[PDB]
DNA sequence: GCATCCGTGAGTCCAGGG
DNA sequence: TATAATGGGAGCTGTCACGGATGC
């Protein structure tokens, strides 16, 4: 499905470039374009074609989230919610007050929701999760160290990716996968299957993993010691 | 939710080349290489901008970031000056733009459509240390170095010359890749070389071979010292969060002591000694005291020179020096007759 | 652990046992002296090996460790005054 | 014994897979020095 | 007096224990003996 | 059980050498196997 | 002064920029030779601070 | 919540499993509305266009 | 709204560890 | 660096109350 629209002369759009109604194609701007698409310049065929298609903005991952709750103006919203406060049916008033709870929440702290997605990931020092030489020389060392290796890795992967201009699926795949480590990083297991080390079974203790329960840094080290 | 379940699919979206589409797409490939380096012979830029520049165009603004190796960081200003300075040629210099978004949009659905190879190859190097998505991202970046590489002209496939560069690229990752302690490459190949000469010593000898008899197997250079060094240089660390029995009550990380920061006794002892030293220096005068102290760095760390502490007092390097062996003379006589300072000594 | 030379467990319910009697300096000494302050206890061991009183305890360790590993998660976690300007508990050693 | 399907080739050979540790004359084992005891389990029969 | 380049780390009985000794064990590198990497010499004493 | 375990790991080494590769003893790694039964005598509850 | 309160708020980028010491650009952590950290890895004493004292 | 995403459409997103529109530039599919789902299918229908080989 | 179908974190103290 | 090679394996089992999320 394109409309081809042959030329006699030098052609103004090279392959690739993206094309709206009323814009020049050719001949001096004697052929114009009729459709929204993309521009394939066939040499052989002497024709510019061009493949109908819009130039629409669609991203995936935190990218697009960051950029959503980037676009957010707290205070319409709240206001919004205040108007569906309003409404007869309880379970609106419902969500309106769930929601309402978290953008209030927002406005009265001083923070931002997109601070809810990282662009830098912080790194805890490196005596917290030590690399040591027990007796005898023999090394031991922090699982936390392998999972940020894991983020490490994947990034520097993905930033060499970047610069080859690989194609979109081998990015989208580097990119999941980045997701997933900095989810290991902080909690593993949460989402999916946990990250072991090889030859084990036994999951990585993430930063979340410290935190809790009977073994965790507050009952263990702080509330008792 | 499954990961590779979901990369799969996306892959199996696009379909196999035929020999046809093949051939003509690596032709297009070469074709938009060589029209690069036409454009950088007509507008005396540089081939590797002039190749960022149309990379730009045929992928978007959506992926359009900063190359290391270019001197100018590539900005959609910068981007859309270049596509002007280029769409300014004439027609029969402006024909190898269009040669070269061709061969870049090629280039793409070259790789794009090879991306199963890569994968029936990585599922062989699995639990070597990488994870198979792991693997798989690494292969692809062999695929795209074999793309780059490849000449059509030789009438070889692509598969056939695509597997070597991706083998090298997964095993390029599991060498650089697999341990906590990174091992450089050639000793890597060293200790796995290693690893197989045991193995194959064992499997003739119905037991694990001494060091002595993998020195023999490895020929001349080795001996049984430098067997055992090897190893030594080959353990990987051990997890201090590793469980110590069935419950989860307890890991080795438990049971390691802190030797870097002093004891409680240590310190104690440390000052101890720090008030015994003023109060036997006090028993000298101030400039013997004073000089000692700067001579031995109790002051500011540093233990000056003879002509420093001469400078300081005004007076002779020699003079420092036979004040100097005065006041130790001083300190000792005292010591030996109060002996307070004895038991500091270990 | 007997052959590590290590100390007993205060735990969860021994401070509970502390709380309950008002015994809060007992208790505080156990929380830092005792355990993970370490000027605290190279201090305390030091004044009673000269027969001085023990001094005023400080910071325990595995609360500034609880505080690296909240900003490793992404958290700001300050301790403020009343007129709720940032104390800094790691004595400017964290501050560039 | 390795067999190519089509080639008729065979091979064979002992080969050495490394050590099953042997129970003692009371039933227990020697595991790197220490004694041990493998404790019999109970569950579910399988079946219908 | 010159600080000396090694220092003590004997193995010593520790609190509470004690007796008398009974066996000693000598597994030196060098002598149908060898050890994991590294080491020269293990020693084990026995005290009853 | 523990040794089918080891077995089964044993067997997954042998097809991986027999796709790559141009003898039994060749084809047979044995370490997985004696992991296997050393990880049942050591650690098992 | 006196602690009397403790906040807990989320991290901005440019606040973890600010905690920050250093970006670290390579999954390396000690030397396999020195057993000593290597530069720009997660042990980089560039970084994360001197091993030993004043030195 | 915020967005008024569902925990499916925000996992779709996140993991890369659905396209989400930030500007729809005047596409159509009844038009393209902002924060709009799209299958990696639907969305190369409207970003690269409809075609199709035939042996 | 109204039920059902889900995820998730929890389970006294000490000791030693093989 | 070139014959050609194009979509993976693993599961796994005798708890329970509760807050939130999906079908009616
Ligand atoms: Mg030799």
């Amino acid at each position: 499905k394109a409309r081809v629209y042959p030329f006699e002369d030098d052609v103004e759009v090279s392959t690739g470039d993206r094309v709206a109604p009323g814009d020049v194609l050719a001949d001096g701007g004697k052929v114009k374009s009729d459709v929204y698409g993309r521009v394939e310049v066939d040499l052989v065929r002497n024709v510019v074609r061009v493949v109908e298609s819009y130039d629409i903005d669609a991203r995936m991952g935190a990218e697009a989230i960051q950029q959503l709750l980037k676009e957010l103006d707290l205070e319409a919203l709240e206001k919004e919610l205040l108007e569906e406060m309003k409404h007869p049916s309880r379970a609106r008033r419902a969500k309106a007050r769930k929601r309402l709870e978290v953008v209030r929440a927002f406005l009265d702290s001083g923070n931002r929701p997109e601070w809810m997605i990282l662009e830098a990931v912080p790194v805890l020092p490196p005596d917290l999760r030590p690399m040591v030489q027990v007796d005898g020389g023999r090394f031991a060392t922090s699982d936390l160290n392998d999972l940020y290796r894991r983020l490490i890795n994947r990034n520097n992967r993905l930033k060499k990716l970047l610069a080859q201009g690989a194609p979109e699926i081998i990015i989208r795949n580097e990119k999941r996968m980045l997701q997933e480590a900095v989810d290991a990083l902080l909690d593993n297991g949460r989402r999916g299957a946990p990250v072991t080390n090889p030859g084990s079974d036994r999951p990585l203790r993430s930063l979340t993993d410290i935190l809790s329960g009977k073994q965790g840094r507050f009952r263990q080290n702080l509330l008792g010691k | 939710s499954d990961p590779v379940r979901q990369y799969l699919h996306e892959i199996g979206q696009v379909p196999l080349l035929t020999l046809e589409e093949e051939v003509e797409l690596a032709r297009k490939v070469e074709e938009g290489m060589e029209a690069i380096k036409k454009l950088s012979e007509i507008t005396g830029l540089d081939p590797d901008l002039i190749r960022e520049v149309v990379r730009a165009k045929i992928l978007g603004s959506a992926r359009v970031r900063h190359i290391p190796g270019l001197k100018e960081t590539l900005d959609p200003k910068t981007v859309e000056e270049i596509d002007q300075k280029l769409k300014s040629l004439p027609k029969e210099h402006k024909r190898y733009l269009h040669i070269a978004r061709e061969g870049e949009a090629a280039r793409q659905h070259l790789i794009e459509a090879n991306l199963r190879l890569v994968v029936s190859i990585a599922k062989k190097y699995t639990g070597r240390g990488l994870s198979f998505l792991d693997l798989i991202q690494e292969g692809n970046q062999g695929l795209i170095r074999a793309v780059e590489k490849f000449e059509y002209k030789r009438r070889f496939k692509f598969s056939t010359y695509a597997t070597w560069w991706i083998r090298q690229a997964i095993n390029r990752a599991i060498a650089d890749q697999a341990r906590t302690i990174r091992i450089p490459v050639h000793m890597v190949e060293t200790i796995n070389k290693l690893s197989r000469t045991a193995r194959q010593l064992q499997q003739e000898l119905g037991r694990e071979p001494t060091y002595e008899e993998i020195a023999e197997a490895m020929g001349p250079g080795w001996d049984a010292k430098r067997v055992e060094e090897t190893l030594k240089i080959a353990q990987e660390p051990v997890s201090l969060e590793t469980p110590i029995g069935d419950e989860k009550d307890s890991f080795y990380g438990d049971f390691i002591p802190d030797e870097h920061l002093p004891s409680p006794v240590d310190a104690a002892t440390q000052s101890l000694l720090s008030e015994e030293l003023e109060k036997a220096l006090s028993k000298l005068s101030e400039r013997e005291a004073m000089v000692l102290k700067l001579r031995k760095g109790l002051i500011d760390g540093r233990e000056h020179t003879l002509e420093e502490v001469g400078a300081f007092f005004g007076v002779t390097r020699e003079r420092i020096r036979q004040i100097e062996n005065k006041a130790l003379r001083k300190l000792k006589y005292h010591e030996s007759r109060t002996r307070k300072l004895r038991d500091f000594l270990d | 652990g007997k052959a590590q030379f290590g100390g007993q467990r205060f735990g969860e319910m021994e401070v509970w046992a502390l709380e309950a009697y008002g015994a809060a300096h007992t208790l505080q000494e156990m929380l830092t002296l005792k355990s993970d302050d370490i000027e605290g206890r190279n201090a305390a061991y030091e004044a009673i090996i000269k027969g001085e009183d023990v001094p005023e305890p400080s910071v325990p360790e595995s609360f500034r460790v609880l505080v690296k590993e909240l900003q490793a998660l992404a958290l700001d976690v300050q301790t403020l005054d009343e007129k709720d300007n940032p104390v800094d508990i790691f004595e400017g050693l964290a501050s560039k | 014994q390795l067999i190519h399907k089509d080639t008729g080739l065979i091979k064979e050979d002992e080969v050495f897979l490394g050590h099953i540790p042997l129970m003692t004359e009371d039933g227990s084992f020697i595991i790197n020095g220490a004694d041990r005891v493998i404790v019999s389990q109970i569950h579910r029969s399988p079946g219908v | 007096e010159k600080a000396r380049d090694v220092k003590d780390t004997s193995l010593r009985v520790p609190p509470g224990e004690g007796g008398i000794v009974v066996r000693t064990v000598r597994l030196r590198r060098g002598d149908g003996v060898e050890l994991k990497p590294g080491v020269r010499e293990v020693v084990r004493v026995y005290v009853a | 059980d523990q040794f089918r375990v080891g077995l089964a790991r044993l067997a997954r080494g042998v097809r991986e050498r027999m796709l790559m590769g141009s003898t039994p003893a060749k084809l047979v790694n044995s370490r997985p196997l004696e992991a296997a039964i050393r990880e049942f005598f050591s650690r098992s509850q | 002064k006196e602690v009397r309160k403790v906040r807990i708020a989320l991290a901005s980028p440019e606040k973890i920029r600010s905690w920050s010491y250093g970006e670290v650009e390579k999954p390396e952590t000690i030397n396999y030779r020195t057993l000593k950290p290597e530069r720009d890895g997660l042990f980089d004493e560039r970084i994360f601070g001197p091993i030993k004292d004043y030195e | 919540t915020l967005l008024d995403l569902s925990a499916t459409e925000l996992e779709q997103v996140l993991y890369f499993s659905k396209y989400i529109v930030l500007d729809p530039k005047g596409a159509i599919l009844v038009p393209v509305e902002k924060r709009q789902l799209l299958t990696d299918e639907e969305y190369r229908e409207l970003r690269y266009g409809k075609q199709e080989t035939y042996p």
